């Protein structure tokens, strides 16, 4: 018995560790997020089965790890949930051939927000797997450990809701002028949503963000969002009503708005935060 | 925050 991954390392009979990069493309779910799909990622074989039968687990203490072990879950081991961290063995899959097949494990995230995500650098750790192997021939029993990695940056969601982009950039026409901001939202099951913006405001108004542009800036300008043409402040709540699984547009465009004074020659930038909450 | 904007603009003399 011995297994392989998608990319490019194996552990052979007798168990061991490996370290997994995965290409991560987490999801929302109804009532849980799935943050890595392993049955893509890790195959094994029984290396005489006409003769052996091979007998695969889960092992208790298989977690997250890195920056995501304060999360708590499920993992799908061969078509059933079980809680994760793992507290207890998952029942046994049988492995009958000599071609390589997947290792039936995803792993999956509680909600803890509305639509907000962990970010994750390429090269974090996110999990360590613990495969054991038995057989109906001998008395081995081996581990298999499988640390799982992050191959690429990522946000995983937390919430109910996830959104086209978590970093968006727009550039507006040369002042004054507007332009469309894309942003839309969705929900794995229907959620009652709002948003509120976040940021540095220079006005009375708490509604035009400050140019905080860090070369040639401008003076005399800052950036307003509007809806539809109504002016969103900074720390007040819009509501998108019952958002679903089709994407909802947020229907927000930027604006230049003039802060007081010379309107002076420059660039202008503003960094504005976006946050859902349930209603 | 759960989504960053970034606008980039520029005014002209």
């Amino acid at each position: 018995f011995a297994c392989k991954t998608a990319n490019g390392t194996a552990i052979p009979i007798g168990g061991g560790s490996a370290n997994v990069y995965v290409n991560l493309a987490p999801a929302v779910n109804v009532g849980q997020n799935l943050v890595v799909d392993l049955s893509t990622q890790i195959f094994c074989h029984n290396d005489y089965p006409e003769t052996i039968t091979d007998y695969v687990t889960l092992q208790r203490g298989s977690a997250y790890g890195g920056v995501l072990s304060s999360f708590s879950g499920t993992v799908k081991y061969n078509g059933s949930s079980y809680p994760f961290p793992t507290t207890s063995e998952t029942p046994r899959v049988v492995y009958n051939s000599r071609t390589d097949k997947p290792w039936p494990v995803a792993l999956y995230l509680t909600p803890v927000s509305s639509a907000g995500g962990v970010a994750i650098k390429a090269g974090s750790l996110i999990a360590v797997l613990i495969l054991r192997q038995t057989n109906n021939y001998n008395s081995d029993d081996f581990q298999f450990v499988w640390n799982i990695y992050a191959n690429n940056d990522v946000v995983v969601p937390t919430g109910g809701c996830d959104v086209s982009a978590r970093d968006v950039t727009v550039t507006l026409p040369d002042y004054p002028g507007s332009v469309p901001i894309p942003l839309t939202v969705y929900c794995a099951k229907s959620q009652n949503l709002g948003y509120y913006l976040s940021g540095t405001t220079a006005d009375a108004g708490n509604s035009i963000f400050t140019n905080t542009a860090s070369f040639s800036p401008a003076q005399g300008v800052g950036v307003q969002l509007t809806r539809n043409g109504t002016i969103i402040p900074a720390n007040n709540t819009v509501s998108l009503g019952a958002v679903g699984t089709s994407a909802v547009s947020l229907g927000l465009t930027a604006n230049y708005a003039r802060t007081g004074g010379q309107v002076t020659a420059g660039n202008v930038q503003s960094i504005i935060g976006v946050t859902f909450v349930y209603q | 925050a759960d989504v960053t904007i970034t606008v980039n603009g520029k005014v002209v003399a």
